């Protein structure tokens, strides 16, 4: 029996892409080798061009009455890492990008609850310190007016 | 000297193994796994192949009445008809022109061939599994093949090893399991004598070399057309080409895990999932006394270059000094970095130069050579290539050092906003207790 | 590039010089033959055409 030609691979981002030349009606099938497979099988009678994923897991391709050949992607992506704070972002973005949003939206809404806590916790301090010198015409002792800045600025 | 570890269940990983006896040198073992095989055991159901219509020669009775018997045959059918008026090439014979009588008979068989083409339908439990590890440390290469439940002991070089069961209870085969050739199918097959005309199994026997056979194929007769001798008949056509035609993928082209499925024996090879814990008893022949072991102080290790790629892409310099020029065993203590060699030459000079392969952006493990340790961190890139021919040669483990940049910035961030809320309490208390003072 | 337009390119009809880029690979004989195995990506002329 024959041997198929060997096609024309293209690396991409966790893809291939394969260009199949055949003489005759050859069959293609790939299969993905993680935990969850993702199954094809399909006879190809024209010259044609296929994409197909390449996770970390690994993947591998059977073309004709050939072996079947293994192709494992690698930890690649864009951003810089230990670089500035928005780069670190996207570098962990490139890879994972489903936990990398949601991980960067925690971080920041706890930082936002803090900040509005802290900043109304100065807030009501204040007034409370200020509330009962306010029920009496009296002196804004220039030491503690320098010191807070309070509403009268200069007058008493 | 009792020793367990646990060690990964992929193919081509190189496992080392760290053994440090208080009174002597540690030393390192290396076990590959060559190969698995996870193999099902099997109660035959039955055997399905292609059927063969077996219809005799008719009996015609000129001049009379012809009445049918019974018979025990697979899918028999026998009838007669009234009123024949047959002919031949050279005359029509049954000289009574209305007074005849045919006897129209037919049953179905076994194909001849179907000892040597045919499919057989299984239950498949309780897989086992064997594999083959390859050992060496010290002097000692050398591949044992072994069972991997607790339950076999081989020995090595005097050392007596076990390969306990494996973490997981996964197989890939189902309860019910069609084999035909060098195929295996998830199927759910119809139970025997309770087989349908036109799929699979609507002949059904019991052993390739049995008699019995049962046969539900809905077989009919119809009379002949006057003047002409041929038994018609119809019948729906076999069950096992239009299976062939139609079975639909294939276990071979479906597994998960990536494990090849073969048969005779049906087996699954290579199918890279769980652990293996391993439990070990060794001689006091393959230790060393500290004696005349190599003693180094002040140890310090730095990397060189760090890239996070599959293959061994960190270089690490590792200095010291020593006595004697002679030969240590190291080790890396944490599994986010895997190093390439389990023995390193030390010589006066003070300085050796080690290969170790990581998946994380800044790793921190500690490192040994000999008795001596030291904490390695480094600062590591991705890989520009994308796609690789090659497994990874790491344990895939990616969350950073805390003293990398990206968690010490996190830190940073976190403890000014940390030191901004505790000066708010502090300044809301001291006012109130100044309020209660008063 | 190999199967495509322009897998072999000439500056002229009449020039000396070419560039081809097919693909082509040998391969080792079968035992008790005399046949030079190899294997070729088809023309890319063909394919554009
Ligand atoms: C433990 O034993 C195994 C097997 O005896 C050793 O592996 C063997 O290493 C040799 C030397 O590299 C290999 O030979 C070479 O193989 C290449 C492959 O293309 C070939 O081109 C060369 O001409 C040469 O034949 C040999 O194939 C290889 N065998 C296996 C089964 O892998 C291993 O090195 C030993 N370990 C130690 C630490 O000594």
């Amino acid at each position: 029996v024959p041997m198929a030609r060997e096609p024309t691979v293209i690396h991409g981002k966790r893809e291939v892409t394969l260009h199949l030349h055949p003489d005759h009606p050859t069959l293609f099938s790939y299969r993905t080798l993680g935990e969850d497979p993702q199954y094809h099988e399909e006879w190809v009678t024209a010259a044609v061009e296929r994409t197909i994923p390449v996770p970390v897991d690994g993947m591998e391709y059977h073309w004709g009455n050939n072996d079947p050949v293994r192709l494992w992607s690698q930890l690649t992506t864009e951003g810089k890492p230990h670089g500035w704070p928005h780069q670190i972002v996207q570098y962990y973005y490139g890879l994972y990008p489903a936990a990398t949003v949601s991980a960067v939206v925690g971080m920041s809404l706890l930082a936002l609850i803090s900040i509005f806590a802290s900043c109304y916790m100065l807030v009501a301090a204040r007034s409370k310190c200020l509330t009962p010198y306010a029920l009496t015409p009296g002196a804004a002792v220039p030491w503690t007016l320098g010191i807070l800045c309070c509403a009268p600025r200069a007058h008493a | 000297y009792e020793h367990s570890t646990v060690m990964p269940n992929v193919v081509g990983f190189p496992y080392k193994a760290h053994i440090e006896r208080p009174g002597y040198s540690p030393l390192t073992l290396q076990m590959q796994v060559v190969e698995t095989s996870l193999e099902p055991t099997l109660n035959l159901e039955y055997i399905t192949c292609e059927y063969k219509t077996v219809v005799p020669s008719p009996y015609v009775k000129c001049c009379g009445a012809s009445e049918c018997s019974t018979k025990e045959k697979p899918d028999y059918q026998c009838k007669v008809y009234t009123g024949v008026y047959p002919f031949m090439w050279g005359g029509a014979y049954c000289f009574c022109d209305s007074e005849n009588t045919q006897l129209s008979e037919a049953y179905v068989d076994r194909s001849d061939v179907c000892r040597h083409d045919h499919a057989s339908a299984y239950k498949a439990h309780t897989a086992s599994l064997k594999a083959k590890v390859r050992v060496m440390y010290g002097n000692v290469n050398q591949t044992v093949d072994v069972y991997v439940n607790g339950d076999h002991a081989v020995t090595i070089g005097g050392t007596q090893f076990i390969f306990g069961p494996l973490s997981s209870a996964w197989t890939p085969f189902d309860n019910k399991i069609v084999v035909y050739k060098d195929e295996v199918f998830n199927q759910d097959f119809p139970p025997y004598g309770s087989g349908q005309p036109g799929r699979f199994g609507d002949i059904q026997s019991r052993t390739v070399e049995s008699n019995d056979l049962y046969a539900n194929t809905a077989l009919k007769l119809a009379r002949p057309s006057p003047g002409m001798v041929h038994v018609p008949y119809t019948q729906t056509p076999s069950g096992f080409k239009y299976w062939l035609k139609e079975k639909g993928t294939a276990l071979n082209t479906k597994a998960p895990f990536g494990c090849q499925i073969k048969t005779n024996p049906v087996r699954a090879m290579n199918c890279a999932v769980g652990n293996i814990p391993v439990s070990m008893n060794l001689p006091d022949s393959a230790f060393t006394r500290i004696v005349e072991a190599p003693t180094i102080i002040d140890l310090t290790c730095t990397v060189a270059t760090c890239t996070h790629s599959s293959d061994f892409g960190g270089v690490l310099t590792l200095t010291y000094k020593t006595d004697k020029n002679g030969d240590c065993s190291v080790h890396s203590h944490s599994n986010v970095a895997t190093l390439q060699e389990a023995t390193a030459k030390v010589k006066t000079a003070g300085k050796v130069t080690l290969h170790f392969s990581t998946a994380s952006a800044s790793p921190s493990f500690v490192v040994s050579l000999c008795s001596a340790r030291a904490t390695c961190s480094a600062s590591c890139e991705p890989p520009k290539d994308h796609i690789v021919p090659y497994a990874a040669s790491h344990s895939n483990v990616v969350f950073p050092d805390m003293s990398g940049t990206a968690l010490s910035w996190v830190q940073k961030i976190s403890g000014g906003l940390g030191a901004f809320a505790i000066g708010a309490i502090l300044v809301l208390v001291v006012v109130t207790c100044i309020g209660l003072r008063r």
